[PDB]
């Protein structure tokens, strides 16, 4: 496995904050043989922020690659401990002050530090206490996407998709007018986003994909939770995967909103496009070669596989949907598969009833099948009828015996 | 424009060229279509797939076989219909007791 | 024959159960001449004699199992699982003897027939729920096998467990579980497969050579399970699914069978209910 095409100064650029280290973290645990210069760029640029167990970790991860740097461990430690004092001294004092304004900036302030420490439970619990200062709705929807962030951080969907349901109930239904044509100051997009992401981590595609797809191109330049590159990745496999075609030319190909996304990864309208004109050797083609570049994603490599089948798998029975009788050697071809693997694809999937065909495997060719509604219902209702008698037979036997009043002794 | 155009001309005539067979020759279309084989294919599968065509396509003898089919079997879905609850009906009756 | 005389001689109709059936079930069993017995197990039993408060559950339970027997050696076994079934849900707060035995035939028919275990009906004592079903492990772990379609752990999984079948005597009944699934991946495959070569249908259910393929094909056609046509010159099995058109009088003569039995069972629904409505113990309850 290697793949010299991926690009560490672009992933460095896009994101901020802990979501760097940690995907930084999950590339250099899920890629090898690439480690040494993602981790001289870890040590580098993450030095900054607050770097004490996971400088600790990344050290061991370097030796294990393989003068020490301890005085500074202590010097940002004391630091640490004198800015805590700072802040407990404060938050009192602005507690006996009793302002409320002043006591929700200093518990968003904390939360923001202990955050930076690494204290996550820490500000979870003090955006827990802080909740009961609110006044505005706008601070309201402000400390929910920081709490979407913690919670996401914490790996809490459900709690997640809560949060945000009660974020989109808070300011009476999006202010019951839309916020003058909709918000310059749009956080309903990065809601949504996240709410899209919850659900996408949730193992449900078709609400994620569903919420993620309206999002605003001109609003969506806030790379605190997700950056547009992988918005639009998620959105385009997962509405390829999931959707049917009515939905496939409804929504994500026609929606004017979207096309920008998708202009950013050429690569991903180029597989959407082919998918739809009944050209897949070249989608198949593209996407085998994306696979190895999609699984070093933190988010979405959990998916990648069952992701993959599900595309395959609505590939074929749309390339079959239109006939009703196939040479199976141009499906292997335009599949890029062997005969034999194909068959036995189309084995397992007939077995499921899925796909209403039938294999004649001497001239190779796949028939379809249509079912007798006057049969199969002559069947069904004379099997019925077999039943509901023998069970008539049984219970007034039953009867007979409860009657009687029979029982082991 | 124009590929978007000479497209829908094309569809139009092929529906209304459809309408009366039942089941033809893939070269017959081709010859009055003035397009090849293949192009026919992506056209017919492209119209069927859009659900304007009823029909299906036959790869092995290159046919279109259309749905001049589907005679008032309606009947027989409600019947099956009576099936799918009284089963359920009896299976309510027996676990009452005995 | 003598209990066969006796048998006409006090019940009050043919179709009245009494401990004396029982008796004749056994000697039937152990006599091995099943024939004679078939007449009175043919036909349904309503109402059983009390008899003076003789008849307890060990003159009930005994019969509906030698039943299971009897039938288990003639091939019918819809009606030996009908039996078990039905001698499995008695009314008892205790754990009996031919209670397990009737258990361990019922899995090993309902394998035999369906390709499942057939789930119990709901009116049914809790005592096997909790101390009958963990004392027979072997056999769950048949129908678990089983379940996944796969011919060769079986033949492991019986081998291993050869003593308690053998100490239980039932030795039989659960090499036809083994034969069953040679008979039931063929009908699986009948659902996908317009026609297949005898080598590639051969590999998929294992039977070590295109040969005994053939055989097996030919055993399917001829008692009927399946609809397939060998053809030798180049090595075919075809799968005709055109069984029937439902359109032949012999299809509306079945129709007007089922019909006057369903019309006698509504009758002596009937006339029980009717029965029913008389007594003077009711008439006060309402």
């Amino acid at each position: 496995v290697e793949n010299p095409s991926l690009d560490l100064e672009q992933y460095a650029a896009s994101y901020s904050g802990l979501m760097r280290i940690e995907r930084l973290q999950f590339i250099a645990d899920h890629c090898p043989t690439l480690r040494v210069e993602a981790l001289k760029m870890a040590l580098s640029f993450v030095q900054r922020t607050f770097n004490v167990d996971m400088y600790e970790e990344i050290h061991r991860k370097l030796s294990e690659a393989t003068a020490l740097d301890t005085a500074w461990v202590e010097a940002t430690r004391k630091k640490a401990l004198l800015k805590l004092e700072k802040l407990d001294t404060d938050l009192k004092n602005y507690k006996g002050n009793s302002i409320k304004e002043s006591i929700r900036r200093g518990h968003d302030d904390l939360g923001d530090h202990y955050l930076d420490c690494g204290d996550l439970s820490n500000a979870l619990k003090c955006y827990s206490r802080a909740r009961d200062y609110c006044t505005s709705a706008k601070h309201v929807i402000n400390m929910c996407l920081n709490v979407i962030k913690v919670s996401v951080y914490l790996q809490n969907w459900s709690h997640v998709l809560s949060y945000v349901s009660k974020a989109e109930s808070t300011p009476e239904i999006a202010e019951q007018r839309g916020e003058r044509d909709s918000q310059t100051q749009a956080i309903l997009t990065k809601l949504k986003c996240a709410a899209g992401l919850a659900e996408l981590a949730a193992r449900k595609y078709k609400q994620a994909a569903k919420c993620l797809l309206l999002a605003s191109f001109d609003h969506c330049d806030f790379p605190e939770l997700l950056s547009p590159s992988n918005v639009a990745i998620y959105g385009g496999l997962c509405a390829l995967a999931t959707f049917d075609r009515q939905e496939l030319q409804r929504n994500v190909i026609s929606s004017s909103s979207f096309k920008l996304f998708l202009e950013l990864e050429p690569q991903v309208r180029d597989i959407i496009f082919k998918f739809y004109e009944s050209k897949y050797a070249s989608c198949l083609k593209m996407l085998d070669e994306m696979k190895d570049n999609l699984l070093l994603d933190m988010y979405l490599a959990p998916h990648v596989r069952t992701l993959y089948t599900q595309i395959r798998n609505r590939a074929l029975i749309q390339y079959f949907s239109p006939y009703v009788s196939a040479d199976m050697h141009r499906m292997a071809a335009a599949f890029n598969t062997t005969v034999a693997a194909l068959e036995d694809e189309l084995t397992q999937l007939i077995l499921e009833g899925l796909i209403s065909a039938r294999v004649d495997s001497h001239s190779k060719i796949l028939y379809a099948r249509d079912v007798d509604q006057r049969s199969t219902t002559f069947e069904k209702s004379l099997l019925m009828g077999k039943e509901f008698q023998r069970r008539a037979k049984a219970m007034m036997l039953r009867a007979a015996v409860l009657r009687n009043q029979i029982h082991v002794k | 424009h124009i590929e978007e155009l000479l497209r829908n001309i094309r569809t139009q005539v092929l529906i209304k060229l459809i309408k009366p067979y039942t089941r033809i020759h893939i070269p017959f279309i081709s010859k009055e279509l003035n397009i090849d084989v293949a192009d026919v294919e992506s056209l017919l599968v492209q119209c069927i797939l859009d659900n304007t065509i009823h029909g299906r396509i036959d790869q092995v003898n290159q046919l279109l076989e259309l749905d001049h089919q589907k005679r008032g079997g309606a009947r027989y879905t409600a019947l099956d219909k009576w099936t799918n609850q009284l089963n359920s009906l009896n299976q309510a009756v027996v676990s009452k007791l005995a | 024959g003598i209990l066969k005389q006796a048998i006409d001689k006090m019940q009050m109709n043919t179709n009245q159960l009494t401990s004396i059936h029982a008796d004749l079930c056994q000697l039937c069993l152990l006599a091995k001449c099943f024939k004679p017995a078939l007449p009175y197990l043919d036909v349904d039993m309503m109402d059983i004699c009390k008899e003076n408060g003789a008849y307890d559950a060990k003159h009930f339970l005994c019969y509906y199992y030698y039943g299971g027997m009897i039938y288990t050696g003639l091939k019918n076994f819809e009606r030996a699982l009908y039996f078990y079934e039905q001698a499995i849900t008695t009314p008892a707060m205790a754990v009996s003897h031919i209670m397990l035995e009737s258990y361990k035939k019922y899995i090993l028919v309902s394998l035999i027939l369906l390709g499942k275990v057939q789930q119990l009906p709901k009116y049914t004592s809790q005592i096997v729920g909790r101390f009958i079903k963990p004392l027979s492990n072997a056999y769950h772990e048949l129908a678990q096998v089983y379940s996944t379609n796969n011919p060769s752990e079986l033949r492991n999984l019986v081998n291993k467990h050869s003593e308690t079948f053998t100490r239980d005597n039932n030795m039989g009944l659960v090499k036809q579980c083994l034969s069953s699934l040679y008979k039931k991946n063929i009908q699986r495959l009948t659902k996908t497969f317009l026609t297949l070569s005898l080598q590639d249908m051969a590999s998929r259910v294992q039977l070590s050579g295109p040969q005994e393929a053939e055989k097996y094909v030919l055993h399917m056609i001829e008692d009927g399970e399946i609809f397939a046509s060998i053809n030798q010159k180049d090595g075919m099995v075809s799968f005709h699914d055109n069984p029937e058109k439902y359109n032949n009088p012999a299809m509306l003569h079945n129709i007007d069978q089922e019909m006057l039995k369903c019309i006698e069972l509504d009758e002596r629904l009937k006339a029980m209910d009717q029965e029913i409505t008389v007594n003077p113990q009711f008439v006060q309850k309402s």
